[PDB]
RNA sequence: GUGGUAAAGGAUGUGGCGCCGCGAAGACAGCCAGGAGGUUGGCUUAGAAGCAGCCAUCCUUUAAAGAGUGCGUAAUAGCU
């Protein structure tokens, strides 16, 4: 990674671009609620998913953490947080597609994609793939 | 007109064996007059060759057994071809040997004198099917025909 | 080769009668249901029952190979006698299986090892030998087909080596070098003596595998206990109503550190932890080396009363004292000819020693 | 006694809309009978019998019974 430094917080107004549709994969996981999802949170779900169907299909990750996470070491007011303590996060607004699974049966996608939902700070939903494309 | 007690399935070499486990446990903790018991076994394997014969044993009320000898299991017949003594670790990616849907037939005829299956045509898929989920495929030519 | 054959037969033979009767006690044991209704019991039952796999095949296979050969072997330079000879060539790779089953049974035989040579009684001459054994064991490794990584070397005063250490890279490097510990006696006219008389000298040798670490795993919270409390001394009203004293006790060992230097409980807890670490680390570090002090216990004799195998260059003859075995080519021995020696003598003795001890009074 | 002021997450609380499939050629439940054969699927494992872990997709008696749902034995049978 590269970018530059520390970045302002900014708000999470309506989930406008906050969202998408299922790109790849048989199923996916969508955010019902806005939040900053941490790096750790992400990997938590990932490794969970794999661990569930050992030697399994393919897990996609449509979201990606690039916002620097500032934080102060238990002090007061000089300068801006050395930050980066949780490290980095991804801006997930209601609608966004976060993980795609493919190459597995429903009962596997449902379960795994659900277990992942337990690691995420948010209310979520698992989608088939209707057909709505473009 | 025959008192039985408990069925006990064992696989073994035909005309060759001893108490040795897991055979020891079975007829050991349930008794054995293997004097006259293994005397009917040697004649039931006198002119009979070696294999993995599944003799469907069945203890009697006198604590004996029904030693009905049967045709050695499908895995046995298949490795009679490839010259092995096992089966594939993972029936799918690996494939230890590749046989003929021809050889299956005459060895399957050896299996019908005990099997229930009516025709040898249905006994083609069974032996092929066993070879399927055991790490070995085949080749054929006639099959269906039809219009 | 008729000699090493009967030898391998003799090894397998004493196994026969012992495991012969040992099997019969165990087999009629595995017959009863009452025996199996004791799960952990019939586990170790089926374990010894299992050992009868390696017992049977050796005796059976080897017994038939002795007799068949003996017959069609005695006399003929052309026909059926050379027909029977390469039938025992496969039986020679079956001798192979036998040997592998006698060595591989060490704790860490399979992995590379670490040899160390340290001179002893004999002075400047004693260390001259240390270097002779250095090259000796080194040279053997090349032929065994192994990579030698010299970890440390230190030339002495006159002759060159007060100490040395090596890393025999390969497999079974330990199991092979294992029976080479202890002292080594060396007699000869001394190349340093102005009179040249015979002088005994002694070098030391040791050998060991390799392993891992444990540090941070201990800092795991549920193990230690952290107390807070008011500080002591200066602070005024601050020190009074502000508890900044911290004490982390490491419950698993009871060892504890306490700190109340700064005014911050957080900066004090931070420090105590960072010191408990280092203390706890040394304790666990010692325990590691304390296990290697019980490996010094495995064998750690003095320096020249005791020996293991003599090498006299006068009358030309080496002599492993552990086995009574002999030889008359110390030159060859001091070069690599060890396989045959180590193999039988060393493995045999070492294994049979500890083995008969374990199955008879251990 | 929600109202009279808490969250992930949970559950045959209750009401309302919607789509899917089953049923008078008899459904759902309960209840009587089988519930099988090569098979003991192949591979590992001391052992691995639908039934630890690994790989996987046969046919036969039939109106019917999965190379198998869960318990259970050391492994069975078992009951389902
Ligand atoms: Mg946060
Ligand atoms: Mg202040
Ligand atoms: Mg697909
Ligand atoms: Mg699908
Ligand atoms: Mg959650
Ligand atoms: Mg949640
Ligand atoms: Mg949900
Ligand atoms: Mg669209
Ligand atoms: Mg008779
Ligand atoms: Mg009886
Ligand atoms: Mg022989
Ligand atoms: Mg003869
Ligand atoms: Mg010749
Ligand atoms: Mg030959
Ligand atoms: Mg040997
Ligand atoms: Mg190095
Ligand atoms: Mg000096
Ligand atoms: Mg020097
Ligand atoms: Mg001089
Ligand atoms: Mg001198
Ligand atoms: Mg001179
Ligand atoms: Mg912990
Ligand atoms: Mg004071
Ligand atoms: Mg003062
Ligand atoms: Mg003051
Ligand atoms: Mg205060
Ligand atoms: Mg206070
Ligand atoms: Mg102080
Ligand atoms: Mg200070
Ligand atoms: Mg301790
Ligand atoms: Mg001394
Ligand atoms: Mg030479
Ligand atoms: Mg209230
Ligand atoms: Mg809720
Ligand atoms: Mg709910
Ligand atoms: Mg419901
Ligand atoms: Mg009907
Ligand atoms: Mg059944
Ligand atoms: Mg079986
Ligand atoms: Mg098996
Ligand atoms: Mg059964
Ligand atoms: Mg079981
Ligand atoms: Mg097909
Ligand atoms: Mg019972
Ligand atoms: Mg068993
Ligand atoms: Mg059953």
């Amino acid at each position: 990674r590269m970018k530059y430094r520390k970045q302002q917080r900014g708000r999470l107004k309506g989930a406008t671009k906050g969202g998408d549709y299922v790109a790849f994969g048989d199923f996916g996981l969508v955010a019902l609620e806005p939040a900053w999802i941490t790096a750790q949170q992400i990997e938590a779900a990932r490794v969970a998913m794999v661990r569930h169907f050992r030697r399994g299909g393919k897990i996609f990750i449509r979201i990606f953490p690039d916002k620097p996470y500032t934080k102060k070491p238990l002090e007061v007011r000089m300068g801006k947080g050395k930050g980066n303590v949780e490290g980095y996060v991804a801006v997930v607004k209601p609608g966004r597609v976060m993980f795609e699974v493919a190459g597995v049966t429903e009962e596997q996608a449902m379960e795994a994609l659900r277990i992942a939902g337990h690691k995420l700070p948010i209310k979520t939903k698992i989608v088939r793939r209707d057909a709505y494309d473009e | 007109m025959k008192k039985v007690v408990a069925v006990v399935k064992l696989q073994l070499p035909a005309g060759k064996a001893t108490p040795a486990p897991p055979v020891g446990p079975a007829l050991g903790q349930h008794g054995a007059n293997i004097m006259e018991f293994v005397k009917a076994f040697n004649a039931a394997t006198a002119n009979m060759g070696d294999a993995i014969v599944p003799v469907e044993i069945t203890i009697y009320a006198d604590r004996s057994f029904t030693f009905v000898t049967k045709t050695p299991p499908a895995s046995y017949l298949i490795r009679k071809a490839a010259g092995l003594e096992k089966g594939a670790h993972k029936p799918g990616r690996e494939k230890v040997g590749r046989i003929t849907w021809e050889q299956v037939l005459e060895i399957a005829k050896q299996k019908m004198p005990d099997l229930n299956t009516t025709d040898l045509e249905a006994a083609a898929r069974m032996i092929a099917g066993s070879a399927r989920s055991m790490g070995v495929e085949v080749v054929g030519a006639p099959e269906v025909k039809d219009a | 080769n008729a000699s090493r054959n009967a030898w391998k037969a003799s090894g397998g033979i004493f196994d026969i009668p012992q495991k012969e009767t040992r099997l019969k006690e165990l087999e009629r044991r595995l017959e009863d249901p009452s025996l199996w209704n004791d799960p952990e019991a019939a586990r170790k039952v089926s374990q010894e029952a299992a050992r009868l796999r390696r017992t049977v095949d050796t005796f059976r296979s080897l017994e038939s190979d002795l007799q068949g050969l003996l017959e069609l072997m005695e006399e003929l330079p052309a026909e059926e006698r050379e027909a029977l000879k390469p039938e025992l060539e496969e039986a020679a790779k079956k001798l192979d299986e036998l040997y592998h089953q006698t060595l591989l049974n060490f704790p860490h035989a399979e992995k590379n090892a670490i040899l160390t040579i340290q001179p002893g009684a004999g002075g400047t001459e004693a260390c001259d030998w240390a270097e002779m054994l250095l090259r000796m064991y080194t040279r053997f490794a090349e032929r065994q087909g192994f990579q030698v990584e010299v970890v440390d070397l230190t030339p002495g005063p006159e002759a060159g080596i007060d100490y040395a250490q090596i890393l025999v890279k390969g497999e079974n490097a330990y199991g092979l070098l294992s029976p080479e510990a202890g002292v080594h006696r060396l007699v000869r006219p001394s190349p340093f003596d102005a009179s040249g008389r015979r002088h005994t000298s002694f070098a030391g040798v040791e050998v060991i595998p390799e392993v891992d670490e444990e540090v941070e795993v201990v800092l795991k919270p549920e193990e230690l206990r952290i107390d807070v409390m008011r500080a002591s001394g200066p602070g005024g009203q601050g020190v009074n109503t502000t508890d900044s004293a911290v004490r982390v006790v490491h419950l698993p060992t009871g060892i504890t550190v306490t700190c109340q230097t700064t005014r911050s409980q957080i900066k004090n807890k931070e420090l105590a932890l960072k010191i408990l670490k280092a203390r706890l680390y040394e304790l666990e570090r010692k325990k590691r080396e304390e296990e290697l002090k019980a490996l010094r216990g495995e064998v750690r004799p003095i320096e020249w009363g005791s020996q293991i195998r003599s090498y006299v260059l006068d009358k030309n003859y080496v002599k492993d004292h552990r086995t009574g075995l002999m030889r008359h080519d110390p030159e060859n021995v001091l070069d690599g000819d060890l396989m045959d020696l180590i193999w039988a003598g060393l493995e045999w003795k070492a294994g049979r020693r500890q083995g008969t001890e374990e199955v008879e009074a251990e």
